[PDB]
């Protein structure tokens, strides 16, 4: 039964690969917490800051910026700055249904 | 405490925005006692709470992890609540205020559009990979046999198979169809059956994005010559190899 | 402005070296480089610049790594022997040799051996030309052959080099006389 | 260079004749 | 193996 | 920030600079350098005569442009490096490799763009340097190579093999084999 | 039938997407019916773009499932054959 | 202090999320957004210190002048009124006129560098296809690159990308012919 | 009774031989799993797959391809593309019975 | 990535007074 220990070890290796896929998220969370510590500890008063203070501020801001949803941040911020019913309108503009499935009737209107 | 803060806010609201602002730069006004500024702060913080941790993490998990939509929904609900609470407690805001919750749902619908569409894209990619590898398996099993290549119906099979993949929806995209056709032609030209198979598929027609044309014209004429030469060399080489094994015996 | 001019003249040098590879025996002197009035005056720095960027490009292509090594040899075949490809590959060779000497001094081999790996690749492409253009690192080339072609442990070789650090001056002369005898007696 | 020259000449002529024959057979 | 390797041929560096 | 200028300003500490360079830029353990220093540099003076003669001999037998035409100040710096590495290791090859490495890092060897007009001169890198940036020696190099090309082109009777580039105390001299043409390039 | 039994079997409780599951099945059927209304050339054109999305295409997914099942059967029978020989 | 730290962090996150994306910089809505955002931050009470508002403005301008689309954004936002101190001025006046020229030049250089790098990547793909061991694989890669262009830019023709692609097609046909010769010679 | 422990060791060796015949199947299954993992990791889209992407795709497909029934899979693909009753028709074409045993009466038609 | 680093300027020494 030399198959069983090696099979268990391979399954444990795949479980450790899942663990790695979780390590990425855990370390992102740790980085965000450390950026929070930077923000709280660093002094912003007088707006007169050293390079260390400015670099710490920039690092915290970058780690509090969303990368995957960056473009969504930007478009939402622009919409807020410039200016139920709104959601329905913008989901129609994206040709998507209430369940957030694609609305092919509107998409294929030209081709019927 | 919120009522005391609210009566202080009503005291301060009697000030115009510019004198409020100049009080703000002076020590006369405390920042947390400015109601408009603090409401803006809570809105921005709640919006960043919903966006940043929850949704960037969600998108990262989505690109690789989420099998189905239902799993995504429950994961998203759980992380939304937990991230709201933790992001608030890291700041001075407590996650029970109207402004913070309003920010946390500030662009819920457009976030949802992006996230669900990204998961739909993920499922589309998964299905396309599945179909393409199934097509690879079928064409490899056919064309990688010198015996199967020599059948007088192998070429008609190949044309019919490509046409069926195009019409039914397999071999998605004409580009991947070209990749499959070219790789199939190379495999045939290397497999001791490519001479007959290529002579027979030469006059067969395939309908790509541009137009309908024969395989000889889809492939370069110079590329067709290269394929035929290498297929003849493969024929000769395999013949010599089997002949050499027999002579060795 | 310099980025524009460099971007233009590295292309000129690329065309000239392509002609050089294809057999058209052409010069590599920057004064003989053609000027199109968007190029500039071909300062000598742009030649080493082109060699470095070309080597990085070759390493950056999507081709099999064997073809990368083959093109590095092709671009090194075709220089003035003052050429920047010769200088860059010789820099690679000397950096690998320095890495080996550092390993000998430290008594252990470092990790990840970057220069050693790069020279190992470019030499497994063609040992003969690399040995010819860089005869000085003959001991280093032999060491690499011992380590990879033969099964000899790098630690054993490393300890042997560390112990044999007494030149003794007179020992060198005796080595000379013994070597000459070994040759004229070899048959 | 001279060795490469003579080899390239002979190789080019042989390759031309071989390709002509192969295309004729095909 | 039925698959026959193609000849390795000398290659000249080409740039668009 | 700038190694060559610090080395020039404090020649007596060439051994310290060499140890620091070995520890920082090369991969050598501080501990091995430490106990190599502490161990056996004991032979003194009586063999320092033979050490001096061996340094001159290794320069005479070098057949290397940087060592055959070693510039003046780098002579003392290189002698210190060679002596130090020989004392610490005993290996003459290690001392030669270190001293060659120092000379190549600290000099640029102008070469005749010919089949062999090679080694028109080895100039110290800090003499070609314009402005305080150590990397700007390349600008002075470009100026000097343009000067060499202009001297060749202006006077046809001078060929690529005739020019000699050499450095006096604070100047770079570019001259032909005769004395008719000399141009002086100073910091 | 099978939907409810699968819901009960997979998870003990707290599955709130049951009527939503039936509604999603209805929506999938409606989307498929819309897609069949396209000509094969139009369907291919939408598939080439980011329009058709390729998971809602009933013909393509049907072929995908059929070929996947046939290949899985052949893999299992490959194991059986290797054991037989 | 905690509330002000949070407000500054929020403002920074939103603003640099907008202005570090060249795609968002290139829209006119970017300049309109920047003006209205600074205005709202002043009036609401966010961006608490006029000093911190100037810090945010300067850093946003620096970030834009480092991206591809920053120069366009700066042209659009230069003539936007703002009120930091008692007086009201445009961003061109708030920022130094020489500082505005510096921002404009560095933004132009960033745009040129980004476009050059994108062209480098595209031609790297083309040449990587062109240098394949098997020219049929080269044809496959070229058809893939053609598919990508036909996605991004179907309507137009004779764009530099298209000219490079056509030249690559022709070169791969030449490789086809040479490969045919080689295979026949092997037979 | 030293013969008993050595007999036990020999039976263990036979069990280990069967075990190796089991680990070969386990290795095949692991190869299939790792191939589908390749399928998940790689990106087949943009039509601009890197050379490593092509190699990974090809090797993953070769793993999911069945070598032993490669011929019958191929002929089934050809039959599906080109074109009870059908099953019994091809059984009679193969001169085999309902129980999948050779139908000698059909085979020896001349006699 | 998206950002392009500004190329170096020669360092010089300055004093307020």
């Amino acid at each position: 039964a030399a198959a069983i220990p090696i099979a268990i070890s391979g399954a444990q290796a795949i479980s450790g690969q899942n663990a790695q896929a979780k390590m990425i998220a855990a370390q992102t969370a740790a980085g965000r917490r450390q950026a929070m510590e930077i923000m709280r500890q660093t002094n912003i008063q007088n707006a007169d800051l050293s390079l260390q203070a400015r670099s710490k501020l920039e690092e915290a801001s970058a780690e509090l910026t969303s990368q995957n949803m960056q473009k969504v941040q930007a478009i939402g911020s622009i919409r807020a700055a410039i200016g139920v019913t709104e959601g329905q309108f913008i989901r129609e503009a994206n040709m998507v249904t209430e369940n957030y499935r694609r609305d092919y009737q509107a998409i294929f209107a030209q081709q019927l | 405490r919120d009522l005391a803060d609210e009566r202080s806010n009503e005291i301060i609201r009697k000030l115009t925005p510019e004198q409020r602002r100049e009080a703000l730069n002076n020590g006369t006004l405390l920042y947390q006692d400015d109601p408009y500024a603090m409401e803006a702060l809570r809105v921005k913080t709640g919006r960043n709470a919903a966006y940043l941790v929850d949704d960037d993490v969600m998108q990262k998990i989505k690109e690789g992890v989420f099998r189905t939509r239902e799993e995504m929904e429950e994961y998203r609900h759980s992380r939304l609540q937990e991230g709201a609470k933790v992001y608030a407690e890291q700041f001075g805001i407590d996650p029970e205020d109207v402004d913070y919750q309003r920010g946390f749902n500030g662009d819920i619908t457009e976030r949802n559009i992006s996230l669900y569409g990204a998961h739909d894209n993920f499922l589309s990619q998964q299905a396309q990979k599945g179909a393409i590898m199934n097509s690879r398996v079928e064409l490899n099993g056919v064309l990688q046999d010198p015996d199967m290549l020599r059948r007088p119906d192998s070429a008609d099979f190949f044309e019919k198979y490509i046409d069926n993949g195009l019409v039914t929806g397999a071999i998605p995209s004409d580009a991947q169809a070209t990749q499959l056709i070219s790789q199939a032609f190379s495999d045939a030209s290397s497999r001791a059956g490519g001479a007959d198979f290529l002579m027979r598929v030469g006059d067969k027609k395939v309908t790509l994005n541009g137009a309908t044309t024969t395989y000889r014209e889809l492939i370069g004429e110079e590329q067709w010559n290269a394929l035929m030469v290498t297929a003849q060399r493969s024929q000769f080489e395999t013949d010599a190899k089997l002949n050499e094994q027999y002579r060795l015996k | 402005d310099d980025s524009m001019k460099s971007m233009n003249k590295l292309d000129v040098i690329d065309k000239q070296f392509q002609k050089r590879i294809n057999g058209e025996w052409v010069s590599t002197d920057f004064k003989d480089m053609p000027v199109n009035e968007n190029t500039g005056e071909f300062k000598h720095s742009d030649m080493v610049n082109y060699a470095n960027k070309k080597l990085a490009e070759i390493d950056s292509m999507d081709i099999p790594d064997g073809a990368k090594d083959a093109m590095k040899l092709k671009y090194l075949q075709a220089d003035s022997k003052d050429g920047a490809f010769r200088t860059a590959i010789g820099t690679m060779v000397t950096d690998a040799g320095q890495e080996w000497s550092a390993a000998v001094i430290n008594g252990k081999l470092p990790e990840r051996t970057p220069a050693m790996d790069a020279l190992r690749r470019i030499r497994n492409a063609d040992p003969q030309l690399i040995a010819a253009l860089y005869p000085d690192q003959a001991e280093l080339f032999l060491t690499m052959d011992m380590m990879d072609k033969q099964g000899i442990d790098p630690q054993v070789i490393l300890d042997a080099d560390r112990l044999t650090v007494k030149r003794s001056k007179e020992q060198r002369f005796e080595d000379d006389k013994a070597f000459e005898s070994a040759l004229n007696a070899s048959k | 260079e001279l060795l490469s020259k003579v080899w390239s000449e002979n190789q080019k002529k042989l390759e031309e004749k071989a390709r002509e024959k192969a295309l004729a057979d095909v | 193996f039925g698959g026959s390797s193609d000849e390795t041929d000398t290659e000249g560096t080409e740039v668009s | 920030a700038d190694p060559q200028l610090i080395a020039a300003l404090y020649p007596d500490q060439a051994e310290l600079f060499l140890t620091m360079d070995m520890m920082d830029k090369q991969g050598i353990d501080p501990q091995v350098i430490l106990d190599a220093d502490r161990l056996t540099v004991k032979r003194s003076k009586e063999q320092r005569f033979e050490d001096d003669k061996a340094f001159e001999s290794a320069l005479n037998a070098s057949k290397a442009p940087e060592i055959a035409r070693m510039p003046a100040s780098l002579r003392e710096s290189a002698r210190k490096i060679y002596d130090s590495v020989k004392y610490r290791s005993g290996n003459e090859s290690m001392a030669m490799e270190q001293m060659t490495k120092f000379l190549k890092e600290s000099t640029y060897t102008f070469t005749g763009d010919d089949v062999d007009g090679d080694t028109v001169g080895v100039i110290p890198k800090n003499m070609m340097q314009v402005n305080s940036d150590p990397k700007s020696w390349e600008q002075g190099r470009d100026i000097l190579e343009e000067a060499r090309k202009g001297i060749i082109a202006s006077n046809p009777w001078i060929t690529n093999k005739q020019l000699t580039m050499y450095s006096q105390g604070d100047s770079i001299y570019l001259m032909d084999t005769t004395g008719q043409v000399r141009v002086r390039y100073d910091k | 039938l099978l939907d409810t039994i699968g819901r009960f079997a997979k998870a003990g409780a707290d599955m709130y997407t049951a009527k939503e599951q039936r509604a999603r099945d209805l929506a999938d059927e409606r989307s498929n019916e819309i897609i069949r209304k396209l000509t094969p050339e139009q369907r291919r054109e939408a598939l080439n773009n980011g329009t058709l999305l390729y998971q809602d295409d009933p013909y393509a997914m049907e072929a995908l499932r059929v070929k996947t099942g046939r290949n899985a059967a052949y893999l299992v029978d490959d194991d059986v054959m290797q054991k037989i020989k | 202090q905690q509330a002000q730290k949070g407000a500054i962090m929020n403002s920074r996150v939103e603003l640099n999320g907008v202005l570090q994306d060249p795609d968002m910089l290139r829209r006119p809505d970017s300049a309109d957004f920047f003006e209205k955002y600074i205005d709202n931050g002043l009036v609401t009470g966010a961006i608490p210190s006029d000093a911190q508002a100037t810090q945010l403005i300067s850093q946003a301008f620096s970030d834009a002048s480092s991206r591809a689309g920053g120069a366009d954004f700066l042209m659009r936002v230069g003539d936007k009124k703002v009120t930091l101190n008692g007086a009201t001025t445009t961003y061109r006046e708030l920022i130094g006129e020489e500082q505005w020229n510096a921002l404009m030049v560095t933004a132009q250089r960033s745009q040129f560098e980004t476009d050059a790098k994108l062209n480098e990547q595209y031609r790297l793909k083309i040449n990587s296809a062109l240098n394949q061991e098997d020219p049929r694989t080269a044809w496959e890669m070229l058809q893939g690159i053609k598919a990508e262009l036909d996605k991004v830019q179907p309507d137009e023709q004779m764009t530099p990308q298209r000219e490079w692609l056509i030249s690559a097609q022709e070169q791969v046909q030449n490789q086809m012919n040479a490969w045919t010769k080689a295979q026949a010679k092997a037979l």
